[PDB]
RNA sequence: UACGGUGCUGAAGCAACAAAUGCCCUGCUUCCAGGAAAAGCCUCUAAGCAUCAGGUAACAUCAAAUCGUACCCCAAACCG
RNA sequence: GCUCGCCGGAAGACCAAGGGUUCCUGUCCAACGUUAAUCGGGGCAGGGUGAGUCGACCCCUAAGGCGAGGCCGAAAGGCG
RNA sequence: UAAGGUGAUAUGAACCGUUAUAACCGGCGAUUUCCGAAUGGGGAAACCCAGUGUGUUUCGACACACUAUCAUUAACUGAAUCCAUAGGUUAAUGAGGCGAACCGGGGGAACUGAAACAUCUAAGUACCCCGAGGAAAAGAAAUCAACCGAGAUUCCCCCAGUAGCGGCGAGCGAACGGGGAGCAGCCCAGAGCCUGAAUCAGUGUGUGUGUUAGUGGAAGCGUCUGGAAAGGCGCGCGAUACAGGGUGACAGCCCCGUACACAAAAAUGCACAUGCUGUGAGCUCGAUGAGUAGGGCGGGACACGUGGUAUCCUGUCUGAAUAUGGGGGGACCAUCCUCCAAGGCUAAAUACUCCUGACUGACCGAUAGUGAACCAGUACCGUGAGGGAAAGGCGAAAAGAAC
């Protein structure tokens, strides 16, 4: 039946998206903790 | 936050105390009310954020360091 | 005069593909891997600068690699950009 | 410096990345694209030689 | 340094028929040497379907740990030493005991 | 060609009738819930200028990048 | 191949967001795939989608978001 | 610094060296794409689009250069607006984002305890917000102390579980002073005499010795088991060197090493002298920290919780004196002692590890030890914040198995 993912990008990419991620208060601090972390991207969105 | 600007004066640490004896927080701030006034330096009138006190701090100390202090901070006036 | 070379490094081989070996009939126009580094603005007026070559029309295509080579990891075989050039007859390159 | 002085100047050389890349470079473009280079060494004999030149512009040949 | 250079004559303590020696080719830069005549092994190598293979055995000479290996005498089929000590500056090999830098 | 097609060339190519989901139609009538904005676009004028630039009409003529373009597609190429 | 049964406002054909070479050809046997595989949408080697006009961008705007100067908040941050 | 090398998967291919461009190591620089502070102007992570100049030809256009705003300050200009101010156009200096700890200030719980709860406990503890430096912060007595005296501060141990506070419940809890480490103190509201005098900071040099780019370093042979020994047999030898690893079943003498020694354009730790530069000792007179010291109301931090209650602070009203004065000393008063607030700075004895090097663990040795001893925060799960593995070990050795 219907599922709660439905794809669209557009709203993907300013939902999870990393440029109001990067200019916003806590969305800096995901960034932070994932360069602690090491992780080989910070961004979801690709 | 509001502040005066020649003073220095900022919030304060208080309680209620009474009604009930707690030790529960209230927020406590100075009342400002600004002065408009001459400094002969400047070649104008100029409006300065003051609370209570403050315009009489103006009226008898010595302000050019302060003058210079919220430039030193880049604080507009 | 004609824009400064001192950066000029157009075309990156001479290639061999099916496409002009099995489908082509007229020499009118020869095709050619350039690569990340060309465009149809410049691939019509700059290689006459560094080769000996008369063009009149062009073409570019992106091309993409597929996807995957051996693994090792999925990686990828690269895109190599195509390219579409003047010739009409013979060989220019 | 002795022969090195002799007949090269630095308003010539302030010229070399023209001429190195309109001549030394060019004949070798796209030859490992035909199967004609394959001496892995014919390119790197000319690199470095403008990137000399391109500091030696603002770096003293000296202490 | 490795004492052995690069084209000494090697007594080789290995292996088991002692009376035979071997000759330095090349050194790495691991704990490993290069050698002729080292143990003889023949190898024929799994065989590949498509191009020209050279086949058979490769009788190649093989690598061996550079601590089983020292110089050969030249006097009584024994190892020797070489040394890398001079006073008055670099190294230079003198068989432990020479009046010359050689 | 003893054959995968070949690839030059060509006849008839008209009329009624029924209807849009299409066109005249960002038409008309009618209803009352009166149903985005701005730029490109068209004009008026300031500045700018006649060394021209710009405009109208006609003839010539250059490039027009950037990324896209395959395929699945109401689906074993989208999601379960 | 031939004959049979079914859909046919779909079970046909095209498409935007969706994904992005899964297209076309040869080849594979190992893993996978509701049995079995000689088959592949899974693997390997080859072949390919060219634009001023069609898509997106270049230019415009709604709801809304962000924002020098100006303001609020310990502050981060928020308005505008 | 050397006679051999040109990264790894990794083969394959091709060359580069002996002496200066083989390879490369240390220092000081050059160059430093797009996104990211991210900043010419815009954006939905690497895309989109200008302004202002210079130069030049055949001038349907390239090459090269400069450019967020904010703040400080100046210049030029300039609205209402006369003087002026914003606004406009530039320049010089400065913040901005980041790895780690230490560390300064702010906002600040609930859990838990009182064997229920409400002041109190817990606790200025977590989490959060801003942020600086080699350290941060501390700082040169309107201070303690009790009539004897001490004479900035920090750290360590005592002081202490002592005093003091407590729905006097449950509980809380200093400071003075002592021991040790350690030992720079000064300036302005002024300026004459004095003159670079005291005391430190920055930098150069030399001496002594470590560090840094580096690597030379004594002695073992035969024979036996066995695939092969360093074991076993026989006998020596070096040892200011028997640490440990590696090397074919027990190595000081096979190899690396060890002890030891050499190693410097230039930089640096530590000791010690000194060339240069900066600060600038000393004398005397004069002045001296006011809308504040307090007081009132309502509160805070001090161990102290409206008490007999002090200190220090202050939202807010009020407000006094200058040495013939004022503060503090557990209400308050008198006495007496002891200081000079309402002005400004500062040395290191202390703390710590992004990062460079070294030494130690009856440390673990793979259901152990860090999410991982292997292209592991990878594969992979989720819309997302977030979460997230599995396979160590052939043998002396590819000797990797032709025919």
């Amino acid at each position: 039946m219907k599922r709660t993912f439905q794809p669209s990008v557009l709203k993907r990419n300013r939902s999870h998206g990393f440029r109001a991620r990067m200019a916003t208060k806590n969305g800096r601090q995901v960034l932070a903790r994932r360069r602690a972390k090491g992780r080989a991207r910070l961004t979801v969105s690709k | 936050s509001r502040v005066c600007q020649v003073t220095g004066k900022r919030p304060v640490t208080g309680n209620n105390r009474s009604h009930a004896l707690n030790a529960t927080k209230r927020r406590f701030l100075p009342n400002l009310h600004s002065h408009r006034f001459w400094v002969e330096s400047e070649k104008r009138f100029v409006t300065l954020r003051v609370s209570a006190k403050g315009m009489r701090v103006i009226d008898k100390k010595g302000i050019d360091t302060v003058l210079a202090e919220l430039r030193a901070r880049g604080e507009k006036y | 005069m004609i824009r400064e070379e001192r950066l000029l490094k157009v075309l990156r081989a001479p290639h061999v593909s099916e496409k002009a070996s099995t489908a082509m009939e007229k020499s009118n126009t020869i095709v050619l891997k350039v690569a990340k580094d060309a465009t149809k603005a410049e691939i019509k007026a700059a290689v006459q600068k560094l080769f000996e070559v008369e063009v009149e029309v062009v073409n570019t295509l992106v091309v993409k690699g597929k996807v995957k080579r051996h693994g090792q990891r999925i990686g990828r075989r690269s895109d190599w950009k195509k390219a579409y050039v003047t010739l009409k007859e013979g060989q220019n390159l | 410096m002795k022969a090195k002085e002799l007949r090269e100047k630095s308003v010539e050389e302030l010229n070399t990345e023209l001429l190195n890349l309109l001549r030394e470079q060019f004949n070798l473009r796209m030859q490992a694209a035909s199967g004609q280079l394959q001496q892995s060494h014919l390119l790197k004999q000319v690199r470095r030689d403008v990137a000399r030149v391109k500091t030696l512009l603002n770096e003293k040949a000296g202490a | 340094a490795a004492k052995i250079r690069r084209d000494d004559e090697v007594i080789v303590l290995t292996g088991k028929d002692k009376g035979k020696r071997g000759k330095v080719k090349n050194v790495l830069s691991s704990g490993k040497v290069i050698v002729e005549g080292i143990n003889l092994v023949k190898k024929h190598q799994k065989p590949v379907p498509a191009l020209n293979q050279p086949g058979g055995i490769v009788e190649k000479e093989a690598a061996i740990q550079v601590s089983n290996v020292a110089i050969f005498n030249a006097a009584t089929g024994k190892a020797d030493r070489v040394g890398f000590r001079f006073e008055d500056g670099k190294k230079v090999r003198f068989f432990k005991s020479n009046s010359e830098t050689i």
